[PDB]
Order: C-alpha cells, then structure tokens, then sequence
C-alpha cells in the first residue's frame, strides 16, 4: 500500500516500506537522470545503509553514470558553516557539475544541511530527501526549509529549496534509538495540537502502547514495532499531509506556515543555549508548554487545554520544563537566563522588526490566528522568569466574577457516583485531575459507563450503567493517583465475574509504597476476597469480582 | 577493569581516569561510587579517525560531559594546523560549558604545541623516568620554558630589599631555581635602608613577581602591603 | 531623462544621474518599507559615499526606522565564505530581522557577496543594487546571480536572488579609476559581440575618444 | 616569530635594544622550534678508536646547546667500518659524524660522495 502525497502541485512525497533498497534507486535514475549522484549521510548511518544502496544503484545505473558517497559527523554541530564548506569542497574535488543530483539520507540535521548545500551548490542543484528519523518523516524532509546554525542561534542562515522527491521509508524506524523516537513525537504532538483535536486524542490513547513497543526487547527490531505498525502509519501519513497542505498554501511563510513554529519561538531560544546535548524536539516540547502558558496568561487559551497539552507531552516522556533532571544531567547544569533567551528570540524569523511573534493556541486543535501573533516582551519575560514582580494597584470600583478550578474532593466523587448511576449526567466545573483521567479510563475498561465531552472538554457527559461492571482481564494502571486507587478499590469489587474471577489495580513505583491497609481490612471483613501482589498493605492489589459487598454491618 | 577501578576509588585517589569506550554498566558503577574522587572522562584517537574542525569529537565530548568532572580528549596531529583547530575547539567547548574543564592534546611530534598550549592538567614526562607515557610528550620544565618563549609566562622582576645585601645568596638561589624549573623570571639586588617611594614603584609595577625583605625592613615594609 | 528598464515583468532598473543622494533613499522608504535598512559597501567607497547617504536617509526616515552601515575589504578575496560569515554575524549582532532591506553599494564583488548574503539571511531577505563600477552597471547588478569563490574556482557556490530594485547612478563613474573602467569595457565588448554588430562598430569608433577622456 | 621560518627578524642580547618589542633571538626561536616538533633531534657520532679521551663530544654538544639545537653527539668506538656502523650512518636519525683513526680511509666506500 504505497501512498503518495501531493505537495506544491505534485505527488513528490511517497510513503511506503522497504523502498530505499529498490524503488528509490530506480526512481532516481528514471525520473531525475544525471551523470552524477551524490549520497550524503552521517557516520552512524553510513556503513549500515549506504553500501547496500551502492550495490543496487551501480547495478541499475548505465555506463557513464556515477554515485559518490560521503558521511559527516552526526548531530546539531554539523549544521554549520564548516560542514557546509567541507561537503562543497569535497564535491568540487570530484568535479560535480550542475546536473548533480544530491541524496540526503538521514534525519533533519542531514536534511537541513545537505538541502542547503543543494540550494547553493552552483546556485542550486536537484536533491531528494530520504528521512530516517520519525521527526524527519513527519516534519523536516517536507517543506524545503534548509538552514545552518550560527553561534547566534538556530537556522539563522539558510534557503527555501524544495526537494524533487521525498522518499519516506517507514522501515528506517526499526533501527532508530528510543530517545530519537520520543524526540520526533514532539513535532507530531505539535502538528496535532495546532490542527486536529481528534488526532490529538488518538496520540493520548496511543502513548502508553507506543513507548512500550519502542522500549521492547523483542526478537528483532522489526517485530519490536509490529504491534504499533498501524499507529505509526497513521501518524506519518497524517502529519505529513498537514504539513504538505500548509506548505502548499504558504511555501515562503508569509502567514499560515508560522503555525508550524508552535513551541519554536521559545523552543529555539532554549535550543540555542542547550544544544547539541539537548535535542530539538526536547526543546520544542519545553517551548510548547511555555507558549501554551503564555497564551493562557493572555486569555486566549483555556487552562484545561494547557494541562491537557502538558500531560500529553509528559506521557511520551518528553520534558515539560527546562528544569527537568535529564536536561540538567545532559547539559551539565547549563543555565538559561531570561535576558539570554530574549536575546535569542529577537532573531526569531517570524518577528516583524522588534515585535516578537509567537503562535498562540486558542484551544486544542485551533490557533488564535492563522499566523503568529505579536506578543509584548513583558508577557514573554513573565512566562520565562522564575520570579514575579507585582505592581500594586487594582482598578477603582472593580467588581469581578472569578471561577477557580474545581475542588478535586467534590470532582473525584462526582465522576464515581455518576458512573455508577442510571441515566445521563453533565458535569460542569470538573477538575480534570490525574485521579479523574485514570478513573475514567479504568471505568471505561470495566464497561461501567460511557464517557463523552462537550464545550471543548469543559463538560463531561457521563451515561452510567447502573452498577453493571465487568471484571477486566488486563490490570488497571493508575499512576500515583491516590484518591483513584482508594475509590476504585471498592468500586471494582462491584463488577460481576466476566472474563476472570478477579480484577487487579496497579500503578507507579510511588503508588506501590502507598498505604491502603485499613480499606483492604474493611473489604475482607465484609466478604470480598483481596490479595496483595507485591508489598503488604499497599498496591498492586488483586480484588475479587463480587456483586458488591456482603452488606449489613461494616 | 571494574575491580581495578574500584581499587582506585577505595584507595582514595584524587583523580581517576575512565575511558568513554568502557561499557555503560561500568561507567555507571564507577560514577555511582566515585565519592570525592574527580573523574577524568577520557578518549584517545591513536588511529586518527576523529577531527577537531569537523566536530567528530562532539559525541565523545557530550558523553564525557555527563560522566566526568574533567574531560580528556586526545587526538593526533599530522600538521601544525591540527593544533590550531584543537585550540579553537577547546575554546568553543569551555565557552559553552565553563563548569567542566578540559585536557586536550595531539600526539606525535607534530602535536607538541598542543601540549604547550593546553594549560590545564597537561600530562608531562620527566628525564629520570625510563620511558615517556606517550610519544613526544614534554616535561613540565620544557613546557614551562616553551610557554616562556612565547610570552604565555611573561617574565617578572624579583627583588631583595634591605642592606647590607652585597653578599646575599638569595639572587643565586632564586635565579637558579627559575632556570631549573623553566621559568623566565629574574631576581636582583636593591639596597635601601628605608621603605621609600622609589621602592613601592618597583613593588606596584606590573613587572613585579615578588620580593624578599631583610634587615632593616622586615617591620617597616608592612604598611606598604595590602594584606 | 530618467529611463527605466523592465526585467522579469517589472521596471525595477532605473538609470539616471545623481539619484544616490536623493531618489534612492526616498524610493527605499516608500516602496520597500522596513524597520531596518542595512547598507554594505567596501573600504574604498565608505567614507566618500556612505555618510552623505546616512544624512539624507535619516532625515527622511520615520521615528522607528534605522540604517545600519558596514564596510568590507575591497576586491575578489571578499567573495568568500569568511566575509559572508563576517557580515552575517555582524547583522545578527544588531538583531536584524526578516524585514531587513539590504543595500549593496559597490561593484560586482559587493553585488555578488551582499546579494548572496541577502539570498540566505533568514532564508532570504529583500535587497537592492547600487552599482558603482561600469562593469556592475552593465552586467553584475542585473540578473540576480550572486556567488562566492572557493579555493576550487569562480562563483562555484551562490544563489539566484533578484534585487527588488537596481539603481544605476551614472555619476559613480566620475570617481572610478581608469583601470576599473577598462575592466568593465570587457563585459561591454562581450555583450556587443554576442548580440549587436552595430553597437560593436560604435565601440570601435568610440575607443580612442573614451580612453582619452 | 617562532613559526615564521623564512628570514625571521631576530634580536641578540649583546645589542643595546631590540629592533621591535618582544622579538626573540635566533637561539631562542631555534630552541622554541626544538620544544615543538619543528627541529627534530638528530644523532651525531664519533667513529674510531681509541676515542675515550676525545673532546669532540664536549665540543659539538656545547655548540648544540649554545646555538639552541636539540641534537646530541656521542661516542662509538670501532676498529672497522662495520655493517653495524652503516646502520647508524643510514638511519633517518643521523645528523652527521666525525671520523678519526683508523677509519679516515676505510669509511669512504660506505659514503655516496
Ligand atoms: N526543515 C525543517 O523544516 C525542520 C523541521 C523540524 C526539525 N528540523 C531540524 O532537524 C534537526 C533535527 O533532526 P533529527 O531529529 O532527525 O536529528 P538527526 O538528523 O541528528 O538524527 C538523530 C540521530 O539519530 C541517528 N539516526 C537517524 N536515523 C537513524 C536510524 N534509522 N537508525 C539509527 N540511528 C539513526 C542520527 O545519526 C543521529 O545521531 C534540527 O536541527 C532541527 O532544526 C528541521
Ligand atoms: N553576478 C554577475 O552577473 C556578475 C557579472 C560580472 C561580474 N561579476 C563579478 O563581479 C566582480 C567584478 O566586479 P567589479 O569589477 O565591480 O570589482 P569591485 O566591486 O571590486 O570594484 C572594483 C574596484 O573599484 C573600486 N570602486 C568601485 N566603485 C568605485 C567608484 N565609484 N569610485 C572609485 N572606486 C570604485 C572598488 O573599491 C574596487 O577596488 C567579479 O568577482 C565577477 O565575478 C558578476
Ligand atoms: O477525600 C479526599 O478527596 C481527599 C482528602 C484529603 O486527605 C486530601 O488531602 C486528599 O488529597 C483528597
Ligand atoms: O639576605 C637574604 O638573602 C635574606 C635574609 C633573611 O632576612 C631572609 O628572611 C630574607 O628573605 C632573605
Ligand atoms: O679525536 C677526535 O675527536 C677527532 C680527531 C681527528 O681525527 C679529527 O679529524 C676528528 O674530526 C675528531
Ligand atoms: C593521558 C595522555 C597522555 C599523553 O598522550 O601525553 C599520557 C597518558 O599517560 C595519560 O593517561
Ligand atoms: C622587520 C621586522 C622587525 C620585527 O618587527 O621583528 C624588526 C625590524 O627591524 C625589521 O625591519
Ligand atoms: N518544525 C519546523 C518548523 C518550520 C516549518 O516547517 O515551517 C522547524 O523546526 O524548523
Ligand atoms: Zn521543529
Ligand atoms: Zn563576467
């Protein structure tokens, strides 16, 4: 099922599996004929993926045609003025002429550097993209943005230069390391957050399953990814199509293409300070959270959306803050002062003169404008700063109506007793806490109630099943949700024996050393079997699937 | 290796050199029990697969950065330029990560200059030892007199203040040690009965390296000094 | 008699006399509005031609608009990877953003180098050409070919990047040295030789009179 | 000044001034070059016997030190121009050699010119 995608009026993107070592070589020779093909990748990729391509290519190519190969060092440091010259001087050693066709094999570092070389070599030559990272498949290889870094910051010198072909071979994801996978999910989250709340919701559900598969130690790297092969295809096609359409509408970023720098206004500022040790997507994740928080401060984004975006980012094991312990560890405690971050944001390419422009989310899946919005320095400073200077004064004769977030005590109960009841309840002002999020999914898997949202997640529609629940074969992961584990321990005793005679509640490492002794003592006393699975008087706990408690005295 | 590494840590050595090539499970174990030992995270490139200009050292720098209290990267110089590129590289790394200092060298006689210019914890030889640890390493004295010839160790004037000091052996003493240690400094007489305004011209001069003070100025000098 | 010339569908070339110190400043501010204008020339040209333009420009420009100036060393050696970086790093010191409008004042060395900087700075910004040599007036400033030299040879790395305006002020020829005049006549001869035997014949007759003057 | 190589202007301690500030003497530059790999050390030899009481090593080693060179001169007693001798003479470390009794005549066949 080789699906193509249209960009700038032609279907030059192709997404298939195992095309590097057959289709790509033949398509180059037939659709982009030349005397000279130049294949450039990095040192990590070269000996694994280049020699077999050379074999295939040189077998197919005609007598007077040649394939040149070169590897540059991996990582951000290679998006540089030097590496550019190094490649160019090498090409000119072999008398590469204007008909040369360049093949960028690698991730976005290769894509950006080699593309920019292609853009400027003899004032422009043809090139193609063969993305090998998730990030590059869903973002970097599409759009024709090529650049290098300078000591000042990110991608400050470059060129718009479209590849003639973009060959997306999903098979490259098999050898991709776990960290680089998570890195690229930042760009996937970003694309969904600005464009599609339904894909966003899918990314939430798929998170647990994706990480598990990526971190798996299965018999092969391909069998490792097989359980989420359909999810990855959805993510790559979907994410590539959005970009392709956005790029078609606005190739040179006159307006709409601003939206693809969501989290990048602030993200690229952190990255100028923290690279090469901190990766791009990792910085984008941190930036997305700050640009969301900024929008919230400006009254353009609802708080629930910010929490929802942050939780998603975190559920893929990305950083939500620059203060993440992993960032300190990798960066050797490198500091990012606000004055330095603002100095980096002053050369952000969206800026209209001194005015800084930032993409503001209005909700999940929507943006405040169909471009970046002018934000005052004072507001950007407040979000990046650790401390607050409070100017005294409130308007004379003010009167306001303020609604704080819901109480988690009353909100956590509301979900439980709505789910157990007969009929349908709309819950306003519900605090979407970790207790709610995990209890909701728990009851879903117990077939205890149907859940649904309205008014962009501010109203929870609950149709309960009157206490008729079914014991889940699979254990119910709760994280470190205390109130959840407590409420669900008695709730899951109500479910009738369906697949198994019992049903098990597990969670975080911190949950496993958290007391539930007295409550279990009450259930045993009131005729409900329950055995501890690891530590005594704490989770995980296998609790019997009775038809409720015995009753009477408790 | 692990047992040898622990023998070092158990012995309370001030520095311990683990190579970044070692497997992760040992890098973790040695790092966790390091205590107050400073870790020198090292990598050597004797076959010359890496390059300063191109930035093929970065992956090792990035690794050494999170394991070591001190990074030690050693390559090979084929030509004099390879030392310039190293010096430039090191400078860029120290700018980016002030808090983790670096020992950066080129092996071979071509890379002798990189030993001179390294500055921080340069490994050296000594004539009394049977071999040199690496080929073409210089002694502390040699490097120090190399630094002197380029003015990285700027010469300084040292003085003896007081009288009578015509038959004082201090000049013989200190000038000999300067020569013996490879320093370019010079020690000289300055007879005077009082701590004059002309004396404090020498003492506050930027050429001033230090001075001995004898009779009758041991007490009268103190007001001219800051601390 | 200010005659304009059409290129790529618009009359963006203008050929007149004494436009540097009046028309050009005003046309930039009116047709290419920006927060930041960057005027780059070489050391031979700077103190003669830049300060008077700054006076005129800063008198006409509105409150929130600025003019930055910079001189690079003259001659072919400045069509280099280094000089490119030198200019770019300097621009970024002053937080030049994407709206920046670059003014290439000089001959083909300036035209090619500064044009290529313009072509790649933040993936492309607006620039204009103010040719000051005969060569640049008749060849280099037109066409949008920008490049640098590498040790391998001529103009091997560069970009096609068209200037929004090409201001040809014939008055710059007044201070141009004799050698640079003769240099540019090569490109004039060339153009005639491939395209027009009648202009060619005129160049033959005019030769004695041109050199003398 | 050290790295220049060709016609480097130098000072000398016996002159009243330095022509330019911070110029080094020929000897200083030459020993600077020696400390970096740029003047590679060389072996110099005295061939013949008896050479136990020969002053040549004192002579040449002193001049090496005095001129700033890193070379070294040493004894090598031998009655004949052996195959072991020409190992030293054809070595790339070879800087030159003095030859005395009884090898002044027997050495010539081993030399090219
Ligand atoms: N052009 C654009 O519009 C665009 C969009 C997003 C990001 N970017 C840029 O992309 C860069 C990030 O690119 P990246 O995240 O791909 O990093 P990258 O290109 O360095 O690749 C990540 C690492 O994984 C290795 N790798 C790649 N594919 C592999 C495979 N199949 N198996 C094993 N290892 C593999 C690489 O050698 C490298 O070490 C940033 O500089 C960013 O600015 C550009
Ligand atoms: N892009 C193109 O289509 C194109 C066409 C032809 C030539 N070129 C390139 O242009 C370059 C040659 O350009 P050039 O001949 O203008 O050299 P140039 O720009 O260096 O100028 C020549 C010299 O005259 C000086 N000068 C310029 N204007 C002056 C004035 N009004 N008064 C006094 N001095 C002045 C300059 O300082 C310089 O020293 C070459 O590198 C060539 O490759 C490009
Ligand atoms: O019953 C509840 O909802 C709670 C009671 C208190 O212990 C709180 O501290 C706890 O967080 C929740
Ligand atoms: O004459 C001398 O050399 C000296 C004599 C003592 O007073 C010492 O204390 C002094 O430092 C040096
Ligand atoms: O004893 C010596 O050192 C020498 C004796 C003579 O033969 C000299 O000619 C020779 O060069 C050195
Ligand atoms: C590190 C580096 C050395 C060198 O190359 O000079 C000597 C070696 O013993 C040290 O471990
Ligand atoms: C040239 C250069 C000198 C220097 O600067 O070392 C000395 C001067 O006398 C020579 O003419
Ligand atoms: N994700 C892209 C945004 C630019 C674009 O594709 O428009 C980047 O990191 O540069
Ligand atoms: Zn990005
Ligand atoms: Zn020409």
């Amino acid at each position: 099922e080789p699906t193509r995608i249209a960009i700038l009026g032609k279907e030059d993107i192709i997404v298939d599996h195992g095309i590097w070592l057959n289709f790509v070589a033949h398509d180059l020779l037939q659709t982009l004929p030349s005397s000279t093909y130049v294949l450039i990748t990095d040192t990590n990729l070269y000996t694994t993926y280049v020699p077999p391509f050379q074999a295939v290519f040189e077998a197919a190519a005609p007598r007077d045609v040649r394939l040149l190969t070169y590897a540059i060092p991996p990582g951000e440091y290679s998006k540089s003025r030097e590496t550019k010259a190094e490649i160019e001087d090498w090409m000119l050693s072999h008398a590469c002429t204007r008909d040369t066709v360049i093949i960028a094999l690698g991730g976005g570092v290769i894509g950006d550097m080699i593309g920019y070389v292609a853009a400027t070599f003899m004032r422009g030559v043809r090139f193609v993209q063969v993305p090998t990272t998730l990030l590059a498949m869903v973002d970097s290889s599409i759009g024709g943005k090529t650049a290098i870094d300078t000591p000042m910051g990110k991608n400050l010198i470059g060129a718009f230069w479209q590849p003639r072909r973009i060959y997306i071979d999903l098979a490259f994801l098999e050898t991709l390391p776990v960290r680089e996978f998570i890195n690229g999910m930042a760009e996937v989250i970003k694309t969904a957050a600005i464009w599609n709340e339904t894909e966003f919701t899918a990314l939430e559900e798929n998170a647990a399953a994706i990480l598990e598969a990526v971190r798996s130690k299965a018999s092969s790297p391909a069998a490792r990814l097989a359980p989420i092969r359909h999810i990855l295809k959805r993510i790559v096609l979907g994410s590539a199509r959005v970009k392709a359409e956005v790029v078609s509408a606005d190739e040179r970023e006159g307006g709409l293409r601003n939206l693809l720098n969501f989290g990048h206004s602030i993200g690229h500022a952190y990255e100028a300070i923290l690279a090469p040790q901190v990766l791009h997507g990792e910085c984008v994740a941190i930036g997305m959270v700050k640009e969301a928080e900024l929008a919230r401060y400006l009254g353009v984004l609802r708080p629930s959306a910010v929490a929802r975006l942050t939780k998603l980012i975190a559920s893929y094991d990305l950083p939500t803050s620059v203060h993440d312990k992993r960032i300190a560890k990798l960066s050797a405690g490198k500091e990012c002062p606000v004055d330095v971050l603002l100095q980096k944001m002053a050369v952000d390419k969206k800026n209209e003169g001194r005015k800084k422009k930032i993409v503001l989310l209005s909700a999940i899946g929507k943006t405040y404008e169909k471009k970046a919005t002018v934000v005052d320095d004072r507001a950007i400073r407040l979000v990046l700063s650790p401390s607050v200077r409070v100017t005294p004064g409130v308007p004379k004769g003010l009167s306001v109506t303020v609604t704080p977030p819901g109480s988690k005590s009353i909100s956590n109960r509301a979900l439980v007793l709505a789910a157990l009841g007969e009929g349908t309840t709309r819950i306003h002002g519900l605090l979407h806490s970790d207790d709610v999020q995990y209890m909701l999914a728990a009851i879903e898997q117990l077939h205890g109630a149907d859940f649904s949202w309205e008014d962009a997640g501010e109203i929870l529609v609950v149709t309960g099943k009157g206490g008729k629940l079914q014991a889940s074969k699979e254990p119910l992961y709760l994280g470190n949700a205390g109130t959840a584990s407590r409420f669900l321990t008695s709730v899951v005793a109500l479910c009738a024996p369906s697949a198994v005679s019992s049903t098990v509640l597990t969670g975080n490492a911190r949950m496993k050393v958290r007391p539930i002794g007295a409550l279990v003592d009450a259930l045993r006393a009131n005729g409900v079997g329950v055995k501890y699975l690891e530590k005594e008087k704490s989770l995980p706990v296998e609790v019997d699937a009775a038809g409720g408690f015995a009753g009477g005295v408790i | 290796a692990l047992r040898l590494y622990q023998t070092g840590l158990r012995s309370g050595v001030e520095y311990l050199d683990l190579e970044m090539t070692m497997p992760d499970h040992i890098l973790q174990a040695v790092t966790d029990a390091k205590g107050f030992t400073s870790i020198i995270a090292s990598h050597h490139d004797p076959q010359c697969k890496l390059s300063w200009k191109s930035g093929s050292w970065i992956p090792f720098y990035n690794k050494a950065l999170q394991y070591g209290d001190v990074i030690k990267l050693v390559g090979v110089a084929r030509e004099m330029a390879d030392n310039f590129a190293l010096t430039n590289f090191k400078a860029k790394m120290l700018a980016a990560h002030d808090n983790k200092p670096m020992i950066a060298l080129n092996m071979g006689t071509a890379g002798k200059l990189s030993r001179v210019l390294n500055g921080f914890l340069t490994p050296v030889s000594h004539p009394a030892l049977p071999s040199k640890a690496a080929p073409g390493q210089l002694s502390a004295t040699e490097i120090r007199q190399a630094l002197s010839l380029i003015g990285e160790i700027e010469p300084k004037s040292f003085y003896l203040f007081g009288k009578p000091i015509s038959a004082s052996r201090s000049p013989a003493l200190h000038n000999t040690l300067f020569y013996k240690t490879g320093l370019p400094h010079h020690y000289s007489r300055f007879e005077t009965d009082e701590a004059s305004k002309a004396l404090e011209s020498l003492i506050r001069s930027p050429d001033f390296g230090g001075a001995s003070v004898t009779i009758p100025l041991k007490l009268d000098i103190m007001p001219l000094l800051d601390s």
